[PDB]
């Protein structure tokens, strides 16, 4: 995996932030917040 | 011409304004 | 409700009986008298013993304890009609439930308020959107 | 276990179970179902969600325009637009091999690389684009876009900035500004970039922000326009031998009428599309002026339709107008079978007619375009009719539409569903009949038994519109006829557009064509008939007199008075997506088989073996999938690498739809009780407990699940194959 | 919880409650019918909606009708 | 009620105001959720993550800044000076709680005692020193890192 394109080093770090850390993150704030016993 | 370094780098600066504003409409539809 | 009493049926165990729910949240109870030492199906699979005179039985839920009154009145030569249905909840409450007013409730009996009755036919349910933006359905105008 | 989520419903918040979840997602964007829902909030609601979802798109566009400009080859393929193959975007995936990274990098790239199928490099050339920095600028002209319409959205949730339900309501002054402004403004607007930018720039001629306040489109200005003679903006319209992008025999034109074919890129010549847009422009702009606002003069859309009473259709249109304003359901359902239609008519027209330089020559990207279009054309037909049968349920008034016409065609349901069964019935029985018979008489080695039916009636029109091969000479294909001694400006292009066999403007037909349109009679026929019959039974039946107490969905209403499966009109939609996508199956393996046959120059084998089950099953099918799925192999991998896991995929998406199909809820209810026992009486395991109950999918959930995932699996297997197939033969 | 509605076509032939496998309803005094009797569903919150009651009724369609709701432990008939 | 500026949970007159700063929605939710605040955390998780998240950022200053930044051990250097930052920090943080937590112990929340103070020095202490130690084997091995992302090993 390479880049001619211009600033080629961004698919480098965005592939695993929009693969792993995005996907993580927002499933681990989903599933906090559709367990919550507040009030209803 | 190709497309620049900055050009790839400003466009995501400037797509950080739309990330705000659909912060807020989502959080306002969510009342 | 005062202190359930009555033996537990014969019976070797199974997997089919209570669960988690039983402690943390509610469980059920039947109790009734037997003439003699007899065989049941239990609800929760295979067979089990019943005393020669009374009986208690736990069960996870309602419909349980309610098949095993069908099959007490209906599946022995002299029938068993005495069998209590009790609800318990984990701080020892006991709520009777079965039947309800010491009389079953397919035979009418005085004393008894008419509850989710109409005045009125299926056919005569308003149309729904008379009644939209309510919380209400046709059937609970 | 108080459970705040989902917040709208109580009685969802309170479910201590796994269904509390999935129903939270399915039944959030059921605005009208909400707890304390009001009309105004609803519609105030919605229009926030409708500022939302445009900015969506705004932005889904910029991304399409941001990746061709960023990874793309557009300066190049410009260059030479019928040999390179235009560029979507960049591959990065730490999951490939040398083997793939070799074969995707492709199209002349220095990485790996997909190939652009949506068609955006012709229409952003066609357009007047030829610089990344063009497309760059769009791109982030329409991230400035987007924010607008959020920030719009937002701030129509503010208390004062609230429209109230009065102005959702106005539909004469929505009317007027949707067909005079939306409309007629916006088509004047591309009139004129047509004008500005694209014709200019097809004849080398540079105009941008930079320049075009100075440079005229014509040399005679707009004084022409305004005094009297528009002749002049005829002027010389570009010849035949222009080539495109170049001055070579370019003219000054702006606005023509020769109709046909740009002889270099094969599309509709700029100036005729220019043209019809101003002339579409004045017609919306003049419609715009038909019903009443703020001074008098115009129409009361009420009045209309009370006085379009009858003598045989009793109360007529009366209370219409209330009927549809007040029905979100019924707006909903027109809207959806008229954007239908129109795209089925976008995708009929666009593969026919081509606008854009140099598409007609990319054979994958023109069968991507029609089948995709012609799929979101069904998806809406048959969401118009779920939403005419949701409303049936929820917003009909039996008292204000009494006698009316809405009233009388409920009235007599059982004979609309009765005739539409028997067409149904006709057309099945004697299709099946005649393909079946073929395929007999063709495999006991006599296929001139073959019952072969001739398409006159379609051919005939063909003549009507100058198509000369049949030698029907009828109206234009005679040139004694007063349609063609007329004098129009169009007729000789159109004629020579279409008495020419090298484009798809009036394909030629036998009687394969006769038998796939009586099979699509078919589909549509059975569809319709699914989705009328069940809006119609929606609010009852005589199986269920009160269905409409129980609302639009829900599981069935119980094993008693027969069983009653599949009962709900949610269930007829159902039931119909799988009739859509038969009807799409087949009308889409029809273009793509035919236009093998064209693109390839061997008619032939589609006029010779479509007439039988078999040729479509061995020639279209079997052999269309040698090289898909020959993508990877024990020998290696190549660019259909993708299509050919996609193509499995679609597969393993399709059968797992038939498991929730086919097997129903107790089975695993009671499954997952064995499971729920095993989990509380293993050790270290017990030291988890789940927040909510595990407990089987529901009734109706199944259905839809089983359904989700069988048109993901069509959708998927089908294009993988389409592309595959036709990127491996031409592309 | 599931909601049990009781119209006025009741002919009070006491098969509504002899089916119900959770013990819903009951029948009550009442005066429409020969019978006098009508049906009542008096614990809904034991309902868990198998519709047996209505496979029951005779009369042209029933005068028992059970509208599936809020669901419940109870209601989906959950031993766990 | 257009105002967005209001008193501080109903009191004007504490020392506070209520602004979108301080007290609004956003700030209370992921204020309120940071390792310090999370409801019923124990202390030394806090100070676990609170530690891992600042011995990793604490690697950058002196791996790019640092004196040993033009030297063949640019890595080395950075993670000694974050260990070092890292150990003084700890001791801070210990003497601290040595020194504030004497006599008798509030019943409030376990951060706030003793106890409960040693044991989130003892979770930053473990966390900073394994955070700096983690951000300085990816940067020493940033190239299989690189070959991993850009699949130079398949
Ligand atoms: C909907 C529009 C869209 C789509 C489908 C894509 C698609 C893709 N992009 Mg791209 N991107 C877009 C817009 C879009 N882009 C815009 C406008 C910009 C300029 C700011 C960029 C800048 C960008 C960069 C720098 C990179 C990508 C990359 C990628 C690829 C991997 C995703 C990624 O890691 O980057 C993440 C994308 C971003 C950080 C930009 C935000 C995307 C827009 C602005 C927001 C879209 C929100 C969307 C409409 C919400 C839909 C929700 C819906 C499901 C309900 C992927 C094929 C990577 C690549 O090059 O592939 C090899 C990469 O490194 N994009
Ligand atoms: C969503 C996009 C995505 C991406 C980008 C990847 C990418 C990758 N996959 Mg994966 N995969 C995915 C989805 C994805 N996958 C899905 C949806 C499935 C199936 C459901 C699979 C199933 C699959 C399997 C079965 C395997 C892979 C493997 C791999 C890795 C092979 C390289 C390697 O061996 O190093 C491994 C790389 C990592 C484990 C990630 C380390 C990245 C950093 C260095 C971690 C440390 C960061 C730091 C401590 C914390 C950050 C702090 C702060 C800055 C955020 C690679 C990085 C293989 C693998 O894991 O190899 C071991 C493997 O066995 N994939
Ligand atoms: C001239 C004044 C005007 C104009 C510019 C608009 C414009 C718009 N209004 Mg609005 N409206 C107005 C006045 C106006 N309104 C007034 C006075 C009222 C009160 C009576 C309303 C009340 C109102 C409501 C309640 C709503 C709108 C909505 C909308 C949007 C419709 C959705 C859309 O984007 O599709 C755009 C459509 C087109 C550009 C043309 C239609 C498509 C054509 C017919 C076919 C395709 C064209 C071509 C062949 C295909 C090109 C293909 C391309 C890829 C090459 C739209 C942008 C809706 C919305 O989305 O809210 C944000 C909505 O909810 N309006
Ligand atoms: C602009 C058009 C439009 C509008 C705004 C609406 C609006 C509405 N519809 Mg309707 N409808 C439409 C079009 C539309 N629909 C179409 C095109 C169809 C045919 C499919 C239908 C058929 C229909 C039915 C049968 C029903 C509605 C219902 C509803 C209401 C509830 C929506 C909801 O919460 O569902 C929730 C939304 C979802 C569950 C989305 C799941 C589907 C996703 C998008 C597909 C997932 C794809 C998957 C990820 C594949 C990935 C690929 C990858 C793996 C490779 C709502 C008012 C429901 C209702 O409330 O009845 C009154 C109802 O039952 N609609
Ligand atoms: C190849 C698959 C297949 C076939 C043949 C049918 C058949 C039919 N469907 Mg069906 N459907 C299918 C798949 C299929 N469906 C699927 C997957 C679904 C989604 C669940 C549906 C859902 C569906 C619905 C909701 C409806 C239909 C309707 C119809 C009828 C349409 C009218 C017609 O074509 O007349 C002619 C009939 C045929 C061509 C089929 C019969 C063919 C045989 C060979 C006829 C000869 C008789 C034979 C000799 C009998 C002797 C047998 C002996 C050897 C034992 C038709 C009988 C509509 C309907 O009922 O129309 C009134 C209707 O409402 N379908
Ligand atoms: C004096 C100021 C200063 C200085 C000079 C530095 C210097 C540096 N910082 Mg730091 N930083 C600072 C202040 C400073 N920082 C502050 C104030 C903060 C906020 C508290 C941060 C937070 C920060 C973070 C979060 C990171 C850095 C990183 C770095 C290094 C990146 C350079 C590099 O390796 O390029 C090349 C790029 C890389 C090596 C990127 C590494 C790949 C990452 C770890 C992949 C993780 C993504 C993936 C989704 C992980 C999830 C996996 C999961 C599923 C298991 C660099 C030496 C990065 C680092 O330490 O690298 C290890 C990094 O992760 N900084
Ligand atoms: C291509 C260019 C197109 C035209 C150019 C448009 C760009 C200019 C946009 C300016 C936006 C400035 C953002 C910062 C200010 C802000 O957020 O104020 C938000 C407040 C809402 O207050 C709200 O007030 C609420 C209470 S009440 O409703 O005020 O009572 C309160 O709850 C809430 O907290 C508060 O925020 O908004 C206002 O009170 C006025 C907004 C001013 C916006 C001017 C737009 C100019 C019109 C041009 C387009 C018209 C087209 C219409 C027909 C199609
Ligand atoms: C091949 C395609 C045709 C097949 C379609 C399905 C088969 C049609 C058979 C249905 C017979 C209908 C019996 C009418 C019952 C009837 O007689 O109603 C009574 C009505 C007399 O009342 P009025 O005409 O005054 O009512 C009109 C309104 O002003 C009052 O509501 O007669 C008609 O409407 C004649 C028009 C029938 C419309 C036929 C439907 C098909 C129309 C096709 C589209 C027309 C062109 C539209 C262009 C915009
Ligand atoms: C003062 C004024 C006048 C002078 C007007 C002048 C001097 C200029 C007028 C310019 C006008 C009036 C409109 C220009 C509009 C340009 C538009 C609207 C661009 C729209 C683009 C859209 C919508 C999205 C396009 C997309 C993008 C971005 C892409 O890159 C790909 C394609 C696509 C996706 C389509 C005169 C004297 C005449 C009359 C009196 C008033
Ligand atoms: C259910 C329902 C509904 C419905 C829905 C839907 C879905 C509908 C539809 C429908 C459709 C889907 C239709 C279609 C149509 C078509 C038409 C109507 C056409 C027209 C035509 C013509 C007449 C033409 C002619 C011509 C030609 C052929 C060529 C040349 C030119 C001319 C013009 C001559 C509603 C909601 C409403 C209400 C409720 C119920
Ligand atoms: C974006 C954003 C933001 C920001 C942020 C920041 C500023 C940062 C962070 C960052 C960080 C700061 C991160 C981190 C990370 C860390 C880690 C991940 C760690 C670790 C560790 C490990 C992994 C391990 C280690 C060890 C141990 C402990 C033991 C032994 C040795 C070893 C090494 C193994 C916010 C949210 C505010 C807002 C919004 C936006
Ligand atoms: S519910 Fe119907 S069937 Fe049952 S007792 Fe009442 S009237 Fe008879
Ligand atoms: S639906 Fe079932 S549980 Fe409910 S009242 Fe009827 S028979 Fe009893
Ligand atoms: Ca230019
Ligand atoms: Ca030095
Ligand atoms: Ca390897
Ligand atoms: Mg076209």
């Amino acid at each position: 995996m390479d880049g001619s394109y211009a600033a080629s080093y961004l698919p480098w770090i965005l592939i695993p932030m929009v693969g792993w850390l995005f996907p993580a993150v927002t499933m681990g704030l989903l599933f906090i917040h559709i367990e919550s016993e507040g009030e209803g | 011409m190709a497309l620049s370094d900055t050009q790839i780098l400003a466009a995501l600066v400037v797509a950080l304004l739309p990330a705000f504003l659909a912060f807020r409409l989502s959080t306002e539809l969510y009342k | 409700m005062t202190e359930l009493s009555g033996q537990p049926p014969k019976f070797g165990g199974s997997t089919g009986g209570l669960l988690s729910k039983a402690n943390r949240e509610e469980k059920y109870a039947i109790t009734w008298t037997s003439a003699s030492e007899q065989v049941f199906e239990m609800p929760t699979g295979g067979a089990a013993i019943m005393n020669e005179g009374e009986n208690l039985l736990y069960l996870a839920r309602k419909e349980q304890c309610l098949a095993l009154g069908t099959q007490l009145r209906t599946k022995f030569k002299p029938k068993i009609q005495d069998y209590k249905i009790y609800r318990v909840y984990p701080s020892g409450e006991v709520q009777y439930l079965h039947p309800a007013d010491g009389v079953f409730p397919e035979k009418v009996n005085e004393g008894r308020e008419a509850q989710g009755t109409k005045t009125r036919r299926i056919g005569q349910n308003p149309e729904p959107v008379t009644i939209k933006f309510s919380g209400k359905a046709p059937y609970e105008v | 276990m108080a459970t705040k989520f989902p917040k709208f419903s109580q009685d969802l918040a309170q479910d201590p179970t796994t269904r509390r979840i999935w129903y939270g997602i399915a039944t959030a964007h059921d605005f009208e179902t909400h707890d304390g829902m009001t009309e105004e909030n609803l519609y105030q609601k919605i229009f926030a969600s409708h500022f939302g979802h445009i900015a969506i798109i705004f932005l889904w566009t910029s991304g399409t325009l941001f990746h061709v400009a960023w990874q793309g080859n557009f300066e190049q393929w410009i260059k030479d637009p019928l040999n390179i193959r235009p560029i979507a975007h960049a591959i990065w995936d730490p999951h490939f091999g040398e083997g793939a990274v070799n074969a995707f990098t492709q199209a002349g790239a220095s990485n790996p690389v997909n190939i652009a199928y949506s068609g955006v490099y012709h229409w952003f050339y066609t357009i007047g684009m030829t610089t990344n920095q063009e497309l760059y600028s769009g791109a982030v002209f329409l991230l400035v876009l987007a924010s607008l319409f959020l920030f719009a959205g937002w701030l129509h949730l503010q208390p004062k900035f609230r429209p109230s339900l009065a102005w959702f309501k106005n539909a004469e002054s929505r009317l007027n500004h949707h067909l005079a402004g939306l409309f007629g403004v916006s088509s004047l607007a591309w009139a004129g970039h047509l004008v500005h930018v694209a014709i200019p720039e097809a004849r080398g001629q540079h105009v941008g922000w930079d320049n075009f306040l100075s440079t005229p489109p014509h040399p005679a200005g707009l004084m022409p326009f305004f005094t009297g003679n528009w002749g002049v903006y005829a002027a010389d319209p570009d010849t035949a031998g222009h080539i495109f992008g170049t001055s070579e025999g370019a003219g000054t034109a702006i606005l023509t009428f020769l109709g046909g074919f740009h002889p270099q890129t094969e599309s509709l010549w700029l100036t005729d599309i220019a043209h019809h847009h101003l002339a579409i422009a004045v017609i919306f702009i003049i419609a715009g002026h038909m019903y009443r606002t703020n001074w008098g003069i115009g129409h009361s859309i009420k009045e209309i339709l009370n006085a379009h009473k009858g003598p045989l259709t009793g109360a007529g249109h009366t209370n219409l107008y209330d009927t549809i304003n007040n029905s979100l359901h019924f707006q909903l359902g027109l809207a959806l079978a008229s954007l239908g239609v129109i795209t089925s008519l976008v995708a009929q027209h666009m593969y026919s007619l081509p606008s854009y330089a140099f598409i007609a020559q990319d054979h994958t990207t023109q069968a991507a375009l029609y089948t995709h279009h012609q799929y979101i054309a069904g998806f809406l037909m048959v969401g118009a009719f779920a939403h005419g049968a949701i409303f049936f349920v929820r917003d009909y008034d039996p008292v204000a539409n009494k006698d009316n016409v809405l009233a009388r065609m409920l009235e007599h349901k059982e004979a609309l569903i009765s005739h539409l069964s028997w067409v149904s019935l006709f057309l099945g029985f004697h299709t099946l009949g005649l393909y079946v018979h073929n395929d007999v008489v063709v495999a006991f080695g006599t296929p001139e038994k073959q019952i072969l039916i001739e398409p006159v009636f379609a051919q005939w029109i063909q003549a009507t519109s100058g198509k000369a091969l049949y030698g029907f000479d009828v109206l234009l294909s005679n040139p004694d006829s007063i349609a063609s001694t007329t004098g129009a400006a169009w007729l000789p292009g159109w004629l020579d557009a279409i008495n020419s066999g090298t484009n798809s403007l009036f394909l030629t037909i036998g009687p394969g064509d006769f038998l796939v349109h009586h099979a699509i009679a078919l589909g549509l026929h059975t569809t319709a008939l699914i989705l009328i019959k069940g809006a119609l039974d929606a609010r009852g039946s005589k199986l269920m007199p009160d269905k409409k107490d129980f609302g639009y969905s829900f599981p069935c209403d119980g094993p008693g008075r027969g069983g009653t499966c599949d009962i709900s009109a949610w269930d007829a939609f159902y039931l119909a997506m799988f009739w859509m996508l038969n009807t799409l199956g087949w009308l889409t393996f029809y273009w793509h088989w035919k236009h093998l046959g064209v693109w390839s120059g061997n008619v032939a084998q589609f006029n010779e073996n479509s007439t039988y089950l078999m040729g479509w099953f061995r020639d279209y099918l079997w052999a269309n999938s040698a090289q898909l799925i020959n993508g990877y192999n024990p020998y290696g991998v190549n660019n259909l690498s993708v299509w050919a896991w996609m193509f499995l995929f679609g597969h393993l998406v399709w059968a797992t739809g038939f498991m929730f199909l086919i097997s129903w809820r107790g089975y695993w209810q009671e499954l997952i009780e064995t499971i729920v026992w095993a989990h509380e009486r293993t050790p270290l395991a017990n030291l988890v407990r789940w927040k909510d109950k595990p407990v089987a999918l529901s009734i109706v959930q199944a259905r839809l699940v089983g359904l989700a995932h069988f048109t993901v699996g069509y959708v998927l297997t089908y294009a993988a194959f389409l592309i595959a197939s036709t990127a491996g033969k031409f592309g | 919880s599931h909601s049990v509605k009781i119209y006025d076509t009741c002919i009070g032939c006491t098969q509504c409650v002899r089916a119900c496998p959770l013990d819903v309803l009951e029948m009550v005094p009442w005066d429409g019918c020969k019978a006098a009797q009508i049906a009542s569903s008096p614990r809904t919150e034991d309902c868990v909606g198998c519709k047996r009651c209505e496979t029951a009724c005779p009369t042209d369609f029933l005068s028992i009708r059970v509208y599936l709701g809020a669901e419940t432990t109870r209601s989906m008939g959950l031993a766990y | 009620s257009n105002q967005v500026v209001q008193a501080y949970n109903g009191d004007p007159f504490v020392g506070h105001l209520s602004t979108p700063i301080s007290d609004s929605a956003f700030t209370r939710t992921f204020i309120g959720n940071l390792p310090a605040y999370r409801k019923g955390l124990s202390p030394i998780l806090r100070g676990l993550e609170v530690g891992m998240a600042h011995g990793y950022f604490l690697i950058g200053p002196w791996t790019l800044l640092g004196p040993l930044r033009d030297s063949e051990y640019q890595y080395i250097g950075g993670l000694i000076g974050a260990l070092a930052l890292i150990l003084v920090a700890t001791a801070a943080l210990s003497s601290y709680g040595l020194v504030t937590f004497q006599g008798e112990q509030g019943s409030g929340d376990t951060l706030q005692t003793a106890d409960g103070w040693s044991q989130f020095a003892a979770g930053f202490f473990v966390g900073g020193m394994g955070g700096a130690f983690v951000a300085y084997f990816l940067l020493e091995n940033l190239s299989v890192v690189d070959g991993i992302f850009r699949g130079l090993f398949n």
